[PDB]
């Protein structure tokens, strides 16, 4: 009869067909990932093509129901999700060119091999060797060679490709009634039609700047401390008044500072909280790791893993004969099937990763009841944030003592808390200016604020201004230095990490206040607390049915992303860094004082 | 006296194939001895919810006829086979009356009714114009008209095929795994009641 009832029956038909096709595609992808064989690659490709074709057909059918004659919020949300053209609005020649450009950038990044001139007989792929040279070397010119050679080869190959990419994506986005491709990416956080809980695409940039302005003193103090320690490690290269050299940050791009923990440790003499040897001594299998993670999730009140999960998951490396992807991934196949693919080793990192991925699985299980198009996170930030909170809670010494992995006579003094917080800051605080600067640069490139002849002059200017990282030697416009990173070269949004980082500590404060923890925030463990699990599960069960602002109200009681829980988390470290930076100069100069 | 001629419960419960919920099989059981303790004390059944009568006194009472309806549904939909419920199975596939006397028995059949590629034999009716009356069977395969336009027999915009398939795969979760459901309906009519329980000697 009415348009709304017609759309509701259309969505019911779509949901039924979609679940089946999505399961077939997911199962084929699982078969490929667990078993890298040519037959699987064929089956995966075929199912993926069928799924994409189905989603084109159904988007075309979905557009015939006008949005303004539907009043139910859930039906309108699913129809809005399904009526997006995507690349379909663009012409077939340009669509084929865009797909070809994306595929060739994927191949150039994945199969990019660079080695030293005059010794070309064997080269180094980025993932095995180049990463290791970046994370473990202490030699200035070796790291400089690796950094400059990889940005020379990869950037000089990818610069015309990226120039075509920005124009095609902007054309598609303006064809889709967006200002630019940056507005298309910012549309994930857009909430429209809810009274009070509306969020705009333009509000995201303002909120990110407002939060980063509060991030800036902590990052300045951390940067000053890291600068002083790197000055100790490399005596003459680093200036007391200038920015950090780009190739010395412990990673290829400066994404994380977690590989500088050895150089910048506060109290080396004090022990670490490494529990690897304790699990080796007690013979902890990967099955025991996942069972302990399941015990953690049942302690907080969440549902335990399905029998299917245990039977169908691959939690150990299969062997030499069978090839599998080593990256840990939580798979929501659909139709009640939840699996984890992890080549679990006996390490602390794998144990924390098991908690993180099982948190991903718990979110998927919680939102499974919701309709197919709404089975996702409320935004891109929440889904990762709910795994990161489990990683936060499991890493605490209280959790390790509770499960027996740490000695009950381990002394928790202030020095161990300081060095643990510094490690967490190098992982978490250090990625925030890099993430914000990268997204702001991409937004300005898509918006047309930066002309093509001024991309790099602005980019380094942004990096000096925001990240406090200086280029080793100046780069002209023949280089494409941003696209050397995985996410930007392969068409991925990057603000999810910034939002995830803030949501992580907001959720942590909310659950710790629920659990009545009375100490420091980093000492808080959410095990044994039914109320914390209930507060989490109320948001987890919603999925994408409700606005992310309303979900954030459900957890933390705020309608917007907030930066104060992160600052509260690192407050002991913030006071310690302020004490340690009395003699040194906090802040940096954008001039070429260290090296250029 | 000495009792023989037990009721054919082997041909209902231990059947090689079960019907789809839309076209649920009904077997009328008459003129035999129905031993209900064999079913109740079995460990093979996941649901044995009896409405209107208790399982303990089933082996004593006597009924005119017994209707055994058999179908396969997803596990999550097992709850819908009850008086007063709502959902796709109850509105469009199989409706139980509120004044229902009988037992709803279900058990997981993942071993027998799932295939790796998917078992598409089992179907349910996604759409019907109106809800079903109690104990009604709809086996029509006419195109559902959700819009003002006539369907004219061929699928298209706002016209959908009524029957959809649960593609059961063994890897599915418990909610989506195939469950075989046998509903026993007990009625007493003024005719002589012949389905009686076993009498001890
Ligand atoms: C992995 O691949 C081989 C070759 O196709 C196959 O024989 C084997 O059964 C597969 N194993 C699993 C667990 O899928
Ligand atoms: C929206 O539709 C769903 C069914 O898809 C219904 O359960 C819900 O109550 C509706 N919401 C409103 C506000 O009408
Ligand atoms: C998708 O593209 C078609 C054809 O250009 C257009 O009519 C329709 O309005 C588009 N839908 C959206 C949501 O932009
Ligand atoms: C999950 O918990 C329930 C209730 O405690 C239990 O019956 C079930 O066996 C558990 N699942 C597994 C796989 O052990
Ligand atoms: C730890 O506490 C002792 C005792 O108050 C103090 O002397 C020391 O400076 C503290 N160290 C840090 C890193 O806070
Ligand atoms: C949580 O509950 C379990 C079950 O008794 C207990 O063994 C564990 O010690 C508790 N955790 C804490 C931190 O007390
Ligand atoms: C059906 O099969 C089960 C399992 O083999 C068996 O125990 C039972 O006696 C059979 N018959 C009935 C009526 O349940």
């Amino acid at each position: 009869s009415t348009i709304e009832e017609q759309a509701k029956t259309f969505l019911d038909k779509f949901n039924h067909e979609a679940e089946d096709l999505f399961y077939q595609s997911s199962l084929a992808s699982w078969n490929y990932n667990t078993n890298i064989t040519e037959e699987n690659v064929q089956n995966m490709n075929n199912a993926g093509d069928k799924w994409s074709a189905f989603l084109k057909e159904q988007s075309t059918l979905a557009q015939m129901y006008p949005l303004q004659e539907i009043q139910n919020l859930t039906v309108k949300l699913q129809l809005q999700a399904l009526q997006q053209n995507g690349s379909s609005v663009l012409s077939e020649d340009k669509s084929k060119r865009l797909n070809t450009i994306l595929n060739t950038m994927s191949t150039i990044y994945s199969t990019g091999k660079v080695c030293n001139p005059d010794n070309p007989q064997e080269c180094l792929l980025l993932e095995p060797g180049l990463n290791e040279i970046m994370a473990n070397s202490l030699d200035y010119n070796e790291r400089l060679w690796a950094w400059e050679s990889w940005r020379s080869e990869v950037g000089k190959q990818l610069r015309p490709l990226y120039e075509e990419y920005v124009v095609l994506k902007n054309e598609m986005a303006r064809a889709n009634h967006y200002e630019d491709y940056g507005d298309y990416w910012r549309g994930d956080y857009e909430v429209n039609g809810v009274d009070g809980y509306d969020y705009s695409r333009g509000q995201l940039i303002e909120d990110v700047e407002h939060t980063f302005e509060e991030i800036k003193p902590l990052y300045e103090h951390l940067h000053a401390y890291v600068r002083a320690k790197l000055m100790n490690a490399y005596p003459s290269y680093i200036s007391p008044i200038g920015c950090l050299p780009a190739h010395l940050l412990g990673d290829m791009w400066g994404r994380f500072w977690t590989n500088l923990y050895s150089l910048t440790v506060p109290f080396g003499q004090k022990p670490n909280i490494d529990v690897t040897d304790a699990m080796v001594d007690q013979a902890w299998d990967a099955q025991r790791i996942f069972k302990e993670a399941e015990k953690f999730f049942v302690s907080v009140g969440l549902p335990n893993m399905t029998q299917g999960f245990w039977e169908n998951s691959m939690l150990t490396d299969p062997g030499n004969v069978q090839k599998a992807v080593c990256h840990p991934t939580a798979w929501d196949l659909g139709k009640g099937d939840f699996r984890i693919l992890m080549c679990t080793k006996v390490t602390m990192d794998d144990f924390l990763t098991a908690h993180h991925e099982m948190g991903h699985i718990q979110y998927d299980m919680a939102y499974a009841a919701q309709p197919f198009l709404l089975r996702n996170g409320a935004n891109e930030g929440f889904h990762e944030a709910v795994g990161e909170i489990m990683s936060l809670s499991a890493a605490t010494p209280k959790h390790l003592k509770s499960i027996g992995l740490l000695s009950p006579d381990f002394q928790e003094d202030n020095e161990t808390e300081i060095n643990f917080l510094l490690k967490q800051a190098l992982t978490i605080v250090g990625t925030l200016p890099f993430t914000y600067m990268l997204e702001k640069w991409r937004w300005m490139v898509f918006k047309g604020e930066i002309p093509k002849d001024q991309w790099m002059k602005k980019w380094w200017e942004m990096k000096r201004e925001i990240v406090g990282v200086v280029e080793p030697v100046p780069h002209d416009e023949t280089y494409c230095d941003p696209a050397s990173l995985f996410h930007v070269s392969n068409d991925y949004s990057f603000i999810r990490y910034y939002t995830r980082t803030l949501y992580q500590f907001q959720f942590q404060e909310a659950l710790c206040q629920a659990a009545k923890h009375e100490g420091p925030l980093h000492k808080c463990d959410i095990s044994n607390s039914t109320e914390a699990g209930q507060k989490l599960f109320n948001m987890l069960r919603l999925g994408k049915s409700e606005p992310w602002t309303l979900a954030l109200e459900n957890v933390v009681g705020a309608k917007n992303m907030n930066v104060r829980p992160l600052l509260n988390y690192f407050e002991p470290l913030f006071t310690w860094l302020k004490d340690q930076n009395k003699n040194s100069f906090v802040g940096w100069s954008t001039d070429w004082s260290p090296y250029a | 006296p000495n009792i023989t001629n037990l009721c054919p419960f082997g041909e209902v419960f231990n059947a090689t194939r079960f019907a789809s919920v839309y076209a649920w099989n009904r077997k009328r059981i008459s003129n035999c001895v129905a031993d209900y303790s064999v079913l109740y004390n079995s460990a093979s059944f996941s649901t044995f919810k009896c409405y209107g009568v208790s399982p303990t006194k089933l082996n004593d009472l006597c009924f005119t006829n017994v209707y055994a309806d058999s179908f396969v549904i997803r596990g999550d939909e097992v709850r819908q086979i009850a008086p007063g419920q709502t959902g796709t199975i109850a509105d469009y596939n199989y409706k139980l009356p509120d004044d229902f006397t009988g037992c709803v028995i279900a058990w997981n059949s993942n071993n027998l009714d799932s295939k790796v590629g998917g078992n598409y034999n089992y179907l349910y009716r996604l759409f019907r114009k109106s809800n079903l009356k109690p104990f009604e069977r709809d086996i029509s395969t006419e195109i559902y008209q959700a819009g003002s336009t006539p369907c004219n027999g061929v699928k298209g915009f706002n016209c959908y095929f009524p029957l959809q398939s649960y593609g059961f795969q063994p890897t599915y979760g418990v909610g989506y795994q195939p469950y075989r459901v046998v509903v026993l309906s007990f009625e007493l009519l003024h005719a002589p009641a012949t389905v009686c329980g076993p009498k001890k000697s």
